[PDB]
């Protein structure tokens, strides 16, 4: 079937560091992010490519079966909920720490 | 060295064209040209897409388009959208006896009709209308055409060609080992099916499985059994037709009382011959999966009144045939009898804004035809439940176009070759 | 492309409710509609698309027999029931608006926060 | 053998046919379907017919031309067939028409002429 | 004119040829589909002409050997007294087999050779 | 480019010939367009059959029997007349000839080698 | 009364712009096509025509 | 700019045959022609 794992859970990253998350799952995976009381938003829709309007500093990065999503120049704003999901199944996100 | 032409070739090119036919009717026969040679091409490979293929859209727009033109110079209804009184005849309550006021040839005068209509055609307001009186504008279907499906051929224009896959075990995609080539296709007869395809080609070596991408739960399966299943069905009332003078040289065709007893229509199935071909399924399926899953089967889930049961047209009238019965099963690792309803207001192609009324035929109306597919849902979320599923006709075609693909012929070359131009 | 969602509702257990769905920004037959559902502190939840042109439903096991799916057409509001509620069905339901064969989501509803 | 029958034979063994293909190259709905089919395949036809008279290889199935080029033809000619050659070389066929053109030809016209 | 050697003999209607060969090329669809059939007819008739080596030619003399089994008659009667209609029926029934030695026999082979030669 | 040397003299010009040669070839949009090809190859067929007629089949350039109004010198002519003046003055006399090389002088030759073989 | 085909037939006028006055029409062939003519004056409806 | 615009109401065809509706709509002095009727 599907086999997906998340193993960055939780992350302490300071402001304007780059820090990378790491999704195992099989076929098309999709990073979306989600702030506290509000709906997910479409940020990488294929694990590779950028969706329009979201900051040019969002990418990811696809390594056989592992996917990274990579960020650079944090922003205040930018410390929210990231997870991966593949067709039905989604896991839980990892929270980011200021 | 130096370079020479070459002005014959054997080089193809992917590309889409429009295709002729080749062989009254509501698609229009007669106007196509009578119509052979198949030429076996050796130690060629080629890769098929029949998810992708473009003979699809093509035959569904000339197939609407047929029919558009076919409904053109009938009779329009427009009179008919009226406040009926509808009663109780005395498969209870599904008839009603409805009369109202209709127009004569005379301008200024009227004339009191009644005809029987179905329950699925009135709705209420004892005042009952038709469906269509607020969405859609009702035209009859002209009695000289006739439904039945007609074998029809795909050809292609000169400099263009047609390759086929003669691949046994062939799925829907992946290079043919054998190629050959023709210039006119089979016979493909139009049949209008939502989950049993009838009147279709039989596979040769077994029962073959073919979805766009097996893991998308979105996407439909497609089943092509290997030896056909024969039904039967049948509608026992005896139909009296009429005629009424709606205006000057216009004819409404209404339906009189009914000779004899009323009686349900049915569809009757052999239970052994299905409860076989469901194993050589699961079998099939069972490749897919894990050998230890068990399948499961049940009926549609929900929909319209076209999804939920199997649809088809039988010798002119319309039938919708409820197949709870044949998919209700469980597997690990005498005869069925299948109701029907019959309706007469048909909004087909999946149009929200042109209706059309079938008029009645009288006798009894037989049928027997054979089921050659299956197309089923997979639900997603060590078990798994398929559901019978349609509504869009384009796999209906994909069914049958799987095989065949059109090429450009392109015969100019410049190859090397030891000689010059005095 | 927006879509609206109706308000929040409280009931008891063994009851029924509404929350409709309802999108007026595009053409809406040639896209699939999608449900999710999420806990607090959890991820979501699918719960099932619908097929705007004839309206066939798909749901998991786990739902399967509790909730059904159905729009009505205008000369295009999808709605959603749950047929036996429990303690444990107080969730956040999302519509969803599938795009392309990648199941990717690009529009998402305001949400409607049900408690049992 | 008929009618692309040596797509698989070597390209030597199917320079012998050249005729079985170049003869079918010429020869209301499905009333407008088929004139769009007829006049389209005379189009085609013409445009390569005037390609070919331009080079100076009009009425010619095997021609000779005045262009100078590894790929040792004894690998070309007994190893490969015409598609393989197709996808090989289609990228350098639009230099070696234009080549064609007016390297070879118009300047056989210019000293034809200057000649008597 | 048009079809003015129609009755006379062999002979004077080969001296004619160029009268015929430059007439060769509701009320809107009519038009049309005339339009469109002459083009088809004339690009046929010049095709079947160009693939036997006689591109460009109205006189052409080919290296097929004439049996006669499919003919036989003196010369000297053929092309003074009959006419080319009445030898239109005569040698009808085996025009096919001609055309089809035609095709590959007087071109193709000496069409290798040349290549080869040259 | 195409046209390109209307102004040169017909010297200078008839070293261009490919370039306008290969631009002949190339509901209610739908029936102005069907109209445009069938003409386009109409007057293409045309212009072919002309030229084959007279024994110019896949020739820009030819040379031909009949002898040669105009009073020129061929200096004159070619050097600083451009094609279309030359057009304008002669298209009185083009008919003459067109009916000239086809009716005998190419008739003829078919002949001679039929006679000769 | 009534109209004689309210009962069989609808009517449309005969639009008094146009004229009903015939005028002589040519049927002409197209191009490797011609008309053959017999110019007998005792000219039986079948049969050869020794003046075509 | 008083009277360029008319509040006209009139009676309209239904669905039905039988019945018929009362409708309105807002014209311009400039659509309408006297024959207030
Ligand atoms: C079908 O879905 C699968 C899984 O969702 C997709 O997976 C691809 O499988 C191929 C097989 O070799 C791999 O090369 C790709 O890398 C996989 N894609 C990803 C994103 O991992 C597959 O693309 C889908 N389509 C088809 C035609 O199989
Ligand atoms: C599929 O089969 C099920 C069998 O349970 C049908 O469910 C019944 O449908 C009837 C129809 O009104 C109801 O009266 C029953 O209460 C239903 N039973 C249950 C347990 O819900 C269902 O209708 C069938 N679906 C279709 C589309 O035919
Ligand atoms: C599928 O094929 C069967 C078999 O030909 C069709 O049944 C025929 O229907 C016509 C029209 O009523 C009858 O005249 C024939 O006699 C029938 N055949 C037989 C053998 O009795 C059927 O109409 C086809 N289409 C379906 C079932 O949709
Ligand atoms: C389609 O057929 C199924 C099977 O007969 C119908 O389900 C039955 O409906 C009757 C009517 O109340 C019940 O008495 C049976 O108990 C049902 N069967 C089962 C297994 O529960 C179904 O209703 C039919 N579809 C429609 C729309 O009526
Ligand atoms: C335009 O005129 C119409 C007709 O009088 C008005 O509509 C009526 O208003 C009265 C007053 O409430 C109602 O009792 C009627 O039922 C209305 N009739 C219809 C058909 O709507 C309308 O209010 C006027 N509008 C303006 C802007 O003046
Ligand atoms: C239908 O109703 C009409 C009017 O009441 C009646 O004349 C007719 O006999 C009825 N038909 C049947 C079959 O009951
Ligand atoms: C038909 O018209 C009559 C007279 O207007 C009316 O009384 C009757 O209700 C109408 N409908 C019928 C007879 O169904
Ligand atoms: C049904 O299948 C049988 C067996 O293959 C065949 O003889 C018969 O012609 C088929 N009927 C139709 C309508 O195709
Ligand atoms: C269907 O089967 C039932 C029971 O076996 C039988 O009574 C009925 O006559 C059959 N109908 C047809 C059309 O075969
Ligand atoms: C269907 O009808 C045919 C012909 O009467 C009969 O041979 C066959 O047994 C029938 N099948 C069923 C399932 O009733
Ligand atoms: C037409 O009437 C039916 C029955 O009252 C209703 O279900 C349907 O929604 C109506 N159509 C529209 C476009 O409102
Ligand atoms: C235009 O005429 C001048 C004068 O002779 C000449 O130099 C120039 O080359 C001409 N231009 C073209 C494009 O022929
Ligand atoms: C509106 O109509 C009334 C009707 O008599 C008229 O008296 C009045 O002057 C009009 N208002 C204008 C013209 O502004
Ligand atoms: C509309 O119809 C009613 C009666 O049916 C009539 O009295 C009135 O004058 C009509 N016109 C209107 C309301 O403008």
């Amino acid at each position: 079937d599907i086999q997906m794992t998340q193993s960055p859970s939780s992350l302490s990253a300071s402001v304007g560091d780059t820090v990378t998350i790491t999704c195992q799952a099989n076929g098309y995976l999709n990073w979306y992010q989600q702030r506290r009381g509000k709906a997910p938003k479409l940020l990488i829709y294929d694990g590779s490519k950028l969706e329009r309007g979201v900051p040019s500093r969002f990418s990811g990065r696809r390594w056989g079966q592992e996917y990274n999503l990579t960020i650079n120049n944090l922003q205040p704003e930018d410390i929210a909920t990231y997870f991966c999901q593949v067709y039905e199944f989604v896991v839980p996100g990892t929270r980011l720490d200021l | 060295l130096w370079v020479t032409v070459y002005y014959g070739v054997p080089v193809w090119k992917d590309a889409e064209t429009t295709l002729f036919c080749a062989s009254h009717n509501v698609w229009a026969t007669h106007a196509c040209v009578p119509t052979p040679q198949e030429i076996h091409l050796e130690n060629v490979t080629e890769e098929f897409n029949m998810w992708k293929n473009n003979m699809v859209e093509q035959m569904h727009t000339d197939i609407i388009s047929l029919w558009d033109q076919s409904l053109k110079p009938c009779v329009k209804l427009t009179p008919l959208c009226v406040t009926l009184q509808c009663t109780n005849v005395t498969m209870r309550g599904e008839l009603k006896n409805c009369s109202f006021n209709m127009t004569t040839e005379l301008r200024d005068k009227k004339q009191k009709v009644y005809s029987l209509f179905y329950r699925l055609d009135v709705v209420q307001i004892k005042e009952y209308r038709l469906i269509n009186c607020n969405t859609s504008a009702i035209t009859q279907a002209c009695p000289k055409v006739s439904f039945e499906p007609i074998p029809i051929h795909y050809c292609a224009p000169a400099g263009f060609a047609i390759l086929k896959c003669k691949d046994k075990k062939f799925n829907g995609t992946g290079p043919c080992p054998s190629v050959s080539t023709v210039q006119c296709t089979h016979g493909i007869k139009p049949v209008v099916s939502t989950q049993l395809l009838l009147n279709g080609s039989l596979a040769e070596e077994e029962v073959m499985i073919r979805s766009e991408n097996i893991t998308n739960n979105a996407k439909n399966i497609l089943v092509q059994f290997n030896t056909p299943v024969q039904i039967n069905c049948t509608r026992p009332n005896n139909n009296t037709r009429k005629s009424i003078r709606i205006g000057p040289g216009q004819a409404f065709y209404a339906t009189g009382d009914i000779i004899g007893d009323i009686r349900q229509a049915h569809c009757n199935v052999s239970k052994a011959t299905w409860n076989e071909t469901l194993g050589k399924v699961v079998k099939q399926l069972r490749k897919h999966f894990g050998n230890n899953t068990i399948i499961r089967f049940a009926n549609s889930s929900g929909g319209d009144l076209e999804v939920t049961t199997h649809s088809f047209n039988c010798g002119g009238e319309f039938f919708y045939c409820n197949t709870s019965g044949l998919f209700n099963s469980t597997w690990i690792s005498d005869s069925i009898t299948l109701p029907c309803r019959i309706k007469q207001i048909i909004n087909m192609w999946q149009r929200i804004g042109q209706a059309m009324y079938a008029p009645p035929i009288q006798g009894v109306i037989r049928c027997v035809s054979n089921i050659t597919g299956l197309i089923l849902t997979r639900d997603g979320g060590t078990t798994e439940t398929f559901r019978p599923g349609g509504g869009d006709m384009r796999d209906n075609w994909r069914s049958e176009l799987y095989k065949y693909k059109v090429v450009k012929i392109e015969p100019l070359g410049v190859a090397p070759t030891r000689c010059k131009r005095r | 492309v927006q879509l609206l969602q109706s308000g929040a509702a409280v009931t008891k257990p063994g009851a029924s409710v509404r929350v409709s769905c309802e999108a007026s920004g595009y053409n809406i037959r040639d896209y699939f509609i999608h449900w999710w559902r999420q806990a607090p502190g959890q991820g979501l939840q699918w719960v099932g698309w619908i097929n705007p042109k004839t309206g066939q439903p798909n749901n998991p096991r786990q739902f399967q027999g509790r909730v059904s799916l159905t729009r009505h057409a205008s000369w295009f509001s999808f709605y959603m029931d749950l047929k036996a509620l429990r303690s444990d069905d107080t969730a956040v339901y999302f519509c969803a608006r599938q795009r392309s064969d990648y199941w990717d989501f690009d529009v998402w509803g305001s949400g409607t926060q049900v408690t049992v | 053998l008929g009618f692309l029958g040596a797509a698989g034979s070597t390209m030597g063994a199917a320079s012998m046919t050249l005729t079985v293909q170049a003869r079918n190259l010429l020869s209301t709905v499905w009333g407008i379907k088929q004139l769009q089919a007829r006049v389209l395949a005379v189009e085609r036809y013409l445009r390569d017919q005037q390609l070919l008279g331009i080079w100076g290889c009009s009425g010619k199935l095997i021609c000779c031309t005045n262009v100078p080029w590894n790929r040792n033809l004894s690998e070309i000619w007994d190893n490969m067939t015409w598609l393989q050659w197709d996808k090989e070389i289609s990228n350098y066929t639009q230099i070696i028409y234009g080549l064609l053109e007016e390297s070879q030809n118009q300047q056989e016209k210019n000293e034809q002429d200057l000649l008597a």
